[PDB]
C-alpha cells in the first residue's frame, strides 16, 4: 500500500527540542515578518510540525518539533490525519500529561499568510490564517486560500528537494507524487501548477541564477519541470491542458505558451513542436513591444520574456552547429535585455564557436554580476568528537515522549539539540545506515558540495597538497553564474590553451574586471591540479584527498580520469558526495564525449542503492533525483529485470525494498496511459 | 524633422528666433558657446528596418527546424558476386517534398536514375570485373533540396570465392535421386549464402531437375526474365569439388550428361545435419 | 562620426554591443524602450559657413560705408536764349573711383558725351528751338558705379524776352561818342545780365566800335573763335526801342551805316546813373 | 575769474539738520554696508559734507551736513579749500562755540572705500580711507586710491547731473569741468575716464537699460559719451589718446576701441571713422569667440561685446536706409546674445522697416522683460501748505550758525527740515526766484517728469479728464524699456493704425504676454486723449493740464501739437517740466519730422535763460545740458550775437550774467584747439 509507506514516514519523524516553550513559533513569525518587510519572501520557510508537552512533576511546558515538506494541505485534511497519526502513536512516561497540543503550519505565499492546523488536546482541531505583518490578524479560509496554500506547499516541496544547499539537517521529505491512483495524482499536481502559471512572477526566484524574476525564471516553472522531468508520459497531456487554459483565459497566454515551450525543451522527439510554438509565441511579441510608448511595467516584463524565449532559441541552434542562425537571434537577444547574463553568455558562446576569442571575452567583460536556523544541530565528524546540547530536563523531557526507546540508544541518536530516530527503519541497509550515516552525518546545506566539512579534522590536515583544499573551499566555490563563465574559459582553453587564452586577453585590452583576472588565476590553478597523479608513488591517499581530486577533474572536463578518483574515493568508505557526482555523470553525461560509456549499469545500480539507503536514513522519502535514475534504468533494462538486479544485491533487505518497490510501482503506474 | 541651431551659453536659438532650452551640465562638450549643431536626433525608419530582419530569421529557423524534413538515403550492400553486386536503400522519407530524382554515381553520375525509387528499393549492376574494388553513392534530388550520403566500396569476388552464390532450388526429379538437403549441405560446405524458394533480384542460379510441369512454375518463368542460369543441381557439386564456380553451360537442362557423372552427390551427412 | 544604437529601458545599445548611458527623464519622448535611435548630433562644418556670412557682410558694410564714395553729379542752369543755353555742374568728386564717362540726356543719350568734365564745367547747347520747353541730365560712369541726378526742365526765351542777352563790351571809338555807360544802362531797361568785360562760354554777343587795334585784342579773338556776332552799339539801343531781340547782320562793323542813325543812345541817366 | 564762481558757491550751499548727532554718518556707513553685502554698489552714495557745532548754554553737539557733486578730490587739496572756505566763511551767535569739525566724505567705488577727509577745530586735517564691511578698519591712501576716489567722483557727478531723478532735492553740483586752463581741465577729466576704461565694467550700470554691465553698457562708458557731447573740439585728441592706449597696453585693445566707436557714435562727420574702426574690431571677435572651448567667463564679456557692437551697426545701418544689411547683422546680433533687449528690438525695427509687422510682433514678445533719503525735505505745494520740520532747539542752533541771516527770512527758505538759502544768490532773476522757485521748490527725483506732485492739489483735482491724471501717473510712467517698445507700437500704428496693430496681434496667435496686453490699451488710451482739444470751447484750462496734454502728445509723436499745448502750459507761470521738454525738443529734433523748424531761437534763448536761473536757484552750477543747449546756441547765431540777444531780455540782471557768463567763457575757451 501507498498508505503503508506514509504511515512509516509519519511514524519515522526525528524530534528537536525547544529551548524556551514558544521561541520555535515566535521565531517563525518573526522571520516571515523580516521576509515581507525586505523585498522578496520567495518560498518562506519551510513547514513545522510543533508538539507541546507538560511534564507533570515540575510545572513546566515544553515543546519539541521538525521541518517536513510534501505534506499535501489542498484543505485540512492531509495535515490533520499526520497529526491524528502523530498523537496517536505516542509513547510516553507517567511523567508526561496525556494532554497534548500539536500545531502544523504551512506558509502560503501568494497571499503571505501562515497558515496553522492546531490539533487540541481534546482532538478537535482549528486552522487560523496569521498574516504575520499585521500581528493581531487572523482571517478565515475561503477556497481560493487553500488552493494557494496547496500550490505553495507543492512548490516548495519540489524546490527543496532538487536543491541540497536548501535542506536543514533531519528534514523530512515525504513522497507528494504518490496517492491512490498514481496518474491521477501527478495530474492534480501538474494541473494545480499550471493553472497558477499566471501568478507565477509572485513565486519567488533564484537570484543566482537570474537578475529579475521572469516568466521564464522564477520557481514555478522552475518545478513544473523539475516534476515533468520524472512524468514523461504525461508531456502530451500536459500541453494538452495548457492549450485548453489559453483557450479559457486568453488574456493570460504569454505565460501558458512559456510553460509549452519550457516543458517541451530538451526533449528530442518534441523539437519540431518546441520550435514551433517558439515562432507562434516571439512574432507577435515583437509587435507589441512596438504598440506601447509608455514602456508600463508590462513592458519590461515582456522585453524579459522575449529575451527569454530568443535563448531558448539560441540554445537549440548552438546545439545543432548551426552558429550563423545562433548568431542572428543571439544578437536580438541581447539588445532586448542588458541585463540579462543568458544573453551575453550566449552571445560568448556564438563567438566561441566561431573561434573568435576577443569578442567572446568583450561579452564575458560586459555581464552583469539567508536564513539562520541550524543551532541544534552538530556534526559528528567522523567520531572524533561529542554531540550533546541537551540539558539534563532536556533529556529527561525528551526520552519521557519516547519511552519505547533505550536511553542509552536514544542518546546516541542525538546531533547537538536533535533526536535523529527513525523508527520503521524505511531504506536500511547495514553497511549505511549502522556504519557511515552515524559517521558524517546528514549532507546538506552549503557544506554539502564536498565532505572537508563533514570528515576528521585530521584527515584534512593529512592532505599533502594545500592547493587541493584550497580550491575546494566552501568560499572559494564557484557558484552558477561564475562557473558558467569559467566552462566558456574551458571551451577556449581546450582549442588554444591557457596561454592562448592569456594572449586573448591582452589582445582585448588593445580592443577586464578583476573578478575575471581572479578566475584566470583559480583556471590555472585547476588545470594544474588535473595533472597530479594520486596513484603509483607508493603514497597512501585518503577517500576525501580522491574526492577532491575527482571534483577538480570534473571542473577541468576531464571526464575518465574524474570518474576513475570518484569511484576510488568511493572504495575505502561510502561518499555520498562522490556517489551523487557519479549518478549525475551517468543521468547527463557531458556532451562533449561521444556517446562514450562512462559507467556501466551495474556499477550505478550499486551506487544507486547505497544512495537511496543514505538519502532515507536522514528523511528525505521524496528523492525527485532518484526516481530520474530509476526512470533510465528501467529504460535500458527494462523494469523487471533492473528488479532483479536489485534483488540480487548482497545488502538489500526487507526495509530497503519497502522504499524501492514503492518508487518502482509508481514508474510502472506511469507507463500506462 | 531635421533642424540647425546656434548656441549661447544652455539656450539655443532657431534661425526663426524661436529659442528652445537644453541642459547646461547635460550638454555636449564637443560644444563651445556660438557653435551650430543640428538636433533631429532619432530614426523612426530603422526601426522598421530591424522589425524586418527579425522576421527573416524566424521564418529561416521555422522552416529549418520546424518542418517536416526528408532524411538522406541511406545505401546497403544486398550481395556481391565476380561480375556483379545488388544495391538496395532503406525506405525514403521527405516530410513535405515532393521527390523529384534519385540518382546512383560511381565516380560520378554515369550510373543511372533509379525509375521507381519507392516502389522498388534495389538495383543489380551488371557487368563488372572480378577482384575489382568500386564504390557507390546515392544523390537524392527532392523539392526541398538535394541530400545525399554514406557512399560504400566493395570488393568484387575471385573466382575461388563462393560466398556470393545465392541459389534458388525448384523442382527435382525424384527419380534422378538428388535432393534438396544434399544440395543444400554443399552449399554450406562452399560458403553460399542460403537456398532461396523464391526468385528475388540477388538470386545468382536457379538449381532444377525437372522441366515436366515447367509452365506455369512462376520461378522458372520469372528466372528467365531475370536472365539466371538454369542449371541442374551437379553444378554446385562442381563447384565445390573444384574449389571455385565453374561454368554453367555444361550443366544447362539440355547439355550433353556425360558430365554429370563425374559429379554426383555424396550422401546426406547426418552429424551436420543433426547439428543444424 | 554618425553612429545608429537600439534603446532598452534609459541604457543604449551599440551593434557592437558596447552600451552608452543616457538621462531617464531627460530621454526624448518620441522613443519608447526598443526603438532605433541615431546620434552624431552635432555639426562642426556649419560654423565655417556661419563664418563666412558674417564676413561678407561686414566686408561689404565696410565698402559700403566705410570707403571714399563717389558724389552725385549736380546741374546747374547757367544762362537761356531764345535757340540756345549753357549748363554747368559742380566739381566732380570721387573718393577712389576713377572716373571713366561722363554724358549729358535730354530724353535720352543723344545728347553727348562731355570731352573734359574735369578742367571744364560748362557745355553750350546751341541749335535749340525758340519758346520751346527742354529737359536736360547727367549721368556718371566711375569705376565704383555709375550714379546721376537731378534732371532739369527750361523753356527757352521767346522773342520778346531780352533778359538771356548777355554782352562783352570791346572798344569803343571815342569820337563815334557812345559810351559805356549808356551801353550798361540801356541793358538794364531791357533786363538783360549786367556787361561783361570778357569773353566766356555763356556771352552771347561782342559789341565794338573801334576795330583798329584789333589784331591782339583777345576778347575780339574768342569772340570769333566762339563764333560770336560782332555788333556795333546800336544793336543793343534797336533791341531796346524794338523791344524785342532783333537782327545782328545790320549792325556787322562792315554793314550799310545808315541804319544806325535810328538808333542813336538818349545821353546819360543821372537819376538811375545816381540809384546804383 | 573761475575761482570766483568756485567761492560762491562754497558759500552758497544749504543747509540740513542732524535729527541726532552722528545719525548721518552711521547712516552712511549702515548704507554703503548694505550695497556691498548686496551685489551691486553701483556709484555708491553722492558725497556729503557735514559740520558739526556745539552749543555753549546746551552742553548738546548738533550737526548740519548736504550733499555736493563735482569737487575734484584727485588728492585732499580740493576738498580741503572747500572745508577751508566753509569754516572761514561762518557766521555764528556767541552761543555757538568757535570749535567746529568739518569733515567731506567721497566714495571711491573701484575700491569700496569711503574716504572721508576731517579738518579739525585746530585747523589740521586728517584723511581716513574706511572699508565699511570690516568696521574698524582704516587704510593708508597710496595714490592709486586717489585717482580711483578722483575717477569716482567724476563719474558720479556726470551721471547724476543728466539724470534727475537721482538727484536729491538740494543737491549742489559744482562745475567740475571748470579751471585755470579751460582745455587742460577737459583734458584732464577725459583722460581719468580713459585710463579707467578696463576698469569700466566694476563701474555700476543702470540696469534698465541693460541686463549685466557690458563694455559698452556701463556708467563709465556713458560718462564719457556725455562729457565728449559737451567737448566736441576734443573728439579728435580722445581719439589719439585711446590709440596711444591701445599701443601702451595692447591687452585691454577691446575696451579701448570700444570707447572709440561710442564717442564718434552719431556724429555725422565721423561715420566714415567709425565704420571703419568697427570693421577692425568685429573681425577678430568673432575668431576669437571660436577659439574658446572653456566658455570661460570671459566669453561672455566678449558675446556681449560683440553684439554691443553689431547692434550699433544695425542701427547705423537702419538711420540710412539700408534695410537688407541692417537685417544681416541683426540676425547675427540676436544669435550672439538672447538676453540682449537692444538685440530684440532692433530685429523688430528691421521688421518694421521691411513692412513685416508679425515677425516685428514676434520679436516684441521675446525681450527679456533704491535709495531712501528724503525725510529732511518737504515740497511748499504752491504755498497750500506749511513746510517746517524743525524743533525749537533746532531753529536755535540753526540760527546760531547764521547770525548774518534775519530769523524771519530764514524760517521763510526753510523747507522740511532743510534751509535752502542761497547767499550770493548766482543765477537770480526776479520772476523766477522770488516767485515761481518758492512755490513748487526743487524738481528732481522720481516725480520729476511733470508737475502733478508739485503744484495745488485742488489744481489736480480741478482737472476736467480722469484720464489726463491717470495716463501720467509716476505709477503708470512708462520706463526705458516699456517706451522703447510703445515707441515701436506707434511706428505701426502710424502705417496701419490701431486697428491694424490689434489684427496683427491676432495674426500673430496663429503664427501673447500680459504687459504687452497692457500696452496696447495703454496705447489706445494715449492716442484718444491725443485728439482732444483744450482751446475754443470757452473753458478754463490750467498750466497742469496743459502740461499733461502735452506729455501725452509727445507720446504719440504729435509733435506741432505737443509744442503748441506744452507752450501754452508755460504761459500763466513757468512750468520747468514743459520747458525743458521743449528746450530738448530743439536739442534733439524727432527724426521723422523732415527739418522742421518746432522752435525759434529766441523763444528758446528765453526758456533757457528761465531755465538756468530755475536750475541755479536749488544748486545746480553745472547744468551738462544747458551746456549743449549753449552750445548749439553758438553755432547757430554765433556766441557775439547769442551774448546780445542775452543781454536784451528784461530779466537779465548780473547775478544771472555771472553764471552765463563763466559758461560762454568756457564754451569760447573750446573753440581755440
Amino acid at each position: 500500500g501507498y498508505q503503508f509507506l506514509n504511515r512509516d514516514i509519519f511514524k519515522s519523524c526525528p524530534r528537536i527540542m525547544e529551548r524556551q516553550f514558544g521561541e520555535c513559533l515566535h521565531n517563525r513569525t518573526h522571520l516571515i515578518k523580516d521576509l515581507i518587510s525586505s523585498g522578496n519572501v520567495g518560498l518562506g520557510p519551510i513547514e513545522i510540525v510543533h508538539m507541546s508537552y507538560l511534564n507533570k512533576h515540575e510545572k513546566e511546558e515544553f515543546g519539541e518539533y521538525f521541518y517536513v515538506t510534501g505534506i499535501e494541505v489542498s484543505g485540512p485534511a492531509m495535515p490533520v490525519e499526520f497529526l491524528e497519526v502523530l498523537k496517536s502513536s505516542k509513547r510516553i512516561s507517567k511523567n508526561i500529561s496525556n494532554n497534548i497540543i500539536l500545531t502544523y503550519c504551512c506558509f502560503n505565499f501568494f497571499s503571505n499568510l501562515d497558515i496553522r492546523i492546531r490539533y487540541d488536546a481534546d482532538d478537535t482541531f482549528q486552522t487560523t490564517a496569521i498574516d504575520c505583518n499585521k500581528e493581531t490578524t487572523d482571517l478565515t479560509m475561503t477556497e481560493k486560500m487553500w488552493e494557494e496554500t496547496f500550490a505553495s506547499s507543492v512548490i516548495r516541496a519540489i524546490i527543496t528537494n532538487t536543491n541540497p544547499e536548501l535542506k536543514p539537517p533531519g528534514l523530512v521529505e515525504c513522497p507528494f507524487y504518490v496517492g491512490k491512483d498514481t496518474i491521477s495524482s501527478c495530474k492534480k499536481i501538474i494541473e494545480l501548477l499550471c493553472r497558477f502559471l499566471p501568478r507565477s512572477l509572485n513565486c519567488g526566484w533564484d537570484s543566482t541564477k537570474s537578475m529579475q524574476a521572469t516568466i521564464v525564471n522564477n520557481y514555478l516553472m522552475y518545478s513544473l519541470k523539475s516534476f515533468i522531468a520524472i512524468t514523461p508520459s504525461l508531456v502530451d497531456f500536459t500541453i494538452d491542458y495548457l492549450k485548453g487554459l489559453t483557450k479559457k483565459d486568453p488574456i493570460h497566454d504569454i505565460y501558458y505558451k512559456t510553460a509549452m515551450i519550457t516543458i517541451l525543451d530538451h526533449i528530442e522527439t518534441k523539437e519540431l513542436d518546441m520550435i514551433t510554438i517558439l515562432n507562434e509565441t516571439l512574432d507577435p511579441l515583437l509587435s507589441l513591444l512596438n504598440d506601447l510608448p509608455p514602456r508600463d511595467a508590462d513592458s519590461a516584463r515582456l522585453m524579459n520574456c522575449m529575451s527569454d524565449l530568443l535563448n531558448i532559441q539560441t540554445n537549440f541552434l548552438l546545439n545543432r552547429g548551426d552558429y550563423e542562425l545562433a548568431l542572428g537571434v543571439s544578437n536580438t537577444s541581447t539588445e532586448l535585455a542588458l541585463d540579462s547574463f543568458e544573453s551575453w553568455y550566449n552571445l560568448a558562446r556564438c563567438h566561441i564557436k566561431k573561434e573568435e576569442y576577443e569578442k567572446a571575452l568583450f561579452a564575458i567583460n560586459s555581464m552583469p554580476r539567508r536564513f539562520l536556523t541550524s543551532n541544534y544541530y552538530k556534526k559528528p565528524l567522523n567520531g572524533t568528537r561529542e554531540h550533546y546540547d541537551l540539558t539534563a530536563m532536556e533529556f529527561t523531557n525528551l526520552s519521557g515522549t519516547l519511552r519505547n526507546w533505550k536511553e542509552d540508544e536514544l542518546k546516541r541518536q542525538i546531533f547537538g539539540r536533535i533526536a535523529m530516530i527513525n523508527e520503521k527503519k524505511i531504506g536500511y541497509t547495514k553497511e549505511i545506515w549502522d556504519d557511515i550515516a552515524i559517521k558524517l552525518g546528514p549532507i546538506c546545506g552549503p557544506q554539502s558540495v564536498n565532505l572537508i566539512n563533514y570528515v576528521s579534522p585530521q584527515e584534512v590536515k593529512n592532505i599533502k597538497n594545500i592547493n587541493l583544499i584550497a580550491r575546494n573551499t566552501i568560499g572559494k566555490q564557484l557558484g552558477w553564474f561564475s562557473g558558467k563563465i569559467y566552462g566558456l574559459l574551458m571551451e577556449i582553453v581546450n582549442k588554444i590553451g591557457w596561454n592562448g587564452l592569456l594572449n586573448i586577453r591582452t589582445e582585448a585590452f588593445m580592443m577586464c574586471e578583476g573578478w575575471l583576472d581572479d578566475l584566470f588565476l583559480d583556471l590555472y590553478q585547476d588545470l594544474k591540479l588535473s595533472k597530479i597523479s594520486l596513484s603509483n608513488k607508493d603514497e597512501k591517499h585518503s577517500g576525501l584527498e580522491w574526492e577532491l581530486l575527482g571534483l577538480i577533474m570534473l571542473r577541468t572536463w576531464h571526464w575518465e580520469d574524474a570518474v576513475a578518483c570518484l569511484r576510488t574515493s568511493i572504495v575505502a568508505r561510502f561518499d555520498p558526495v562522490s556517489c551523487q557526482q557519479l549518478l549525475k555523470i551517468y543521468l547527463q553525461p557531458p556532451k562533449n564525449i561521444q556517446e562514450v560509456t562512462l559507467l556501466d549499469t551495474d556499477t550505478i545500480i550499486s551506487l544507486l542503492i547505497k544512495k537511496i539507503s543514505y538519502d532515507c536514513r536522514y528523511y528525505n522519502y521524496c528523492q525527485i533525483f532518484n526516481l530520474q535514475l530509476l526512470e533510465k534504468l528501467c529504460n535500458e533494462l527494462g523494469t523487471h529485470i533492473l528488479r532483479n538486479k536489485i534483488l540480487l544485491q548482497p545488502s538489500i533487505g526487507d526495509e530497503i525494498m519497502v522504499m524501492i518497490d514503492a518508487m518502482l510501482a509508481w514508474i510502472a503506474d506511469l507507463d500506462h496511459t | 524633422x531635421x533642424x540647425x541651431x546656434x548656441x549661447x551659453x544652455x539656450x539655443x536659438x532657431x534661425x526663426x528666433x524661436x529659442x528652445x532650452x537644453x541642459x547646461x551640465x547635460x550638454x555636449x562638450x564637443x560644444x563651445x558657446x556660438x557653435x551650430x549643431x543640428x538636433x533631429x536626433s532619432q530614426n523612426l525608419e530603422e526601426e522598421k528596418k530591424q522589425r524586418n530582419h527579425f522576421k527573416s530569421i524566424q521564418a529561416k529557423i521555422l522552416e529549418k527546424y520546424g518542418t517536416h524534413k526528408p532524411e538522406s538515403p541511406v545505401l546497403k550492400i544486398v550481395n556481391v558476386t565476380q561480375t556483379s553486386c545488388v544495391l538496395a536503400w532503406d525506405p525514403l522519407k521527405l516530410g513535405s517534398a515532393k521527390l523529384k530524382s534519385l540518382i546512383l554515381y560511381r565516380k560520378g553520375i554515369r550510373s543511372m536514375v533509379i525509375p521507381n525509387p519507392f516502389k522498388v528499393t534495389t538495383t543489380k549492376i551488371s557487368g563488372l570485373s572480378v577482384d575489382t574494388p568500386y564504390e557507390f553513392q546515392l544523390k537524392l534530388i527532392t523539392t526541398s533540396g538535394t541530400l545525399w550520403s554514406e557512399k560504400v566500396i566493395l570488393r568484387t569476388h575471385k573466382m575461388t570465392d563462393m560466398s556470393g552464390i545465392t541459389v534458388c532450388l525448384g523442382p527435382l526429379d525424384p527419380l534422378k535421386e538428388i535432393s534438396d538437403l544434399q544440395i543444400s549441405q554443399c552449399l554450406s560446405h562452399i560458403g553460399a549464402r542460403p537456398l532461396q524458394r523464391h526468385v528475388a533480384i540477388d538470386t545468382t542460379h536457379f538449381v532444377c531437375n525437372d522441366l515436366d510441369n515447367e509452365e506455369s512454375n512462376e520461378e522458372l518463368i520469372r528466372a528467365k526474365h531475370n536472365n539466371i542460369p538454369i542449371v541442374r543441381p551437379e553444378w554446385v557439386r562442381a563447384c565445390e569439388v573444384e574449389k571455385r564456380i565453374v561454368g554453367v553451360r555444361g550443366f544447362y537442362l539440355d547439355a550433353d550428361q556425360s558430365i554429370l557423372k563425374s559429379y554426383t552427390f555424396p550422401p546426406v551427412n547426418e552429424e551436420e545435419l543433426s547439428y543444424s
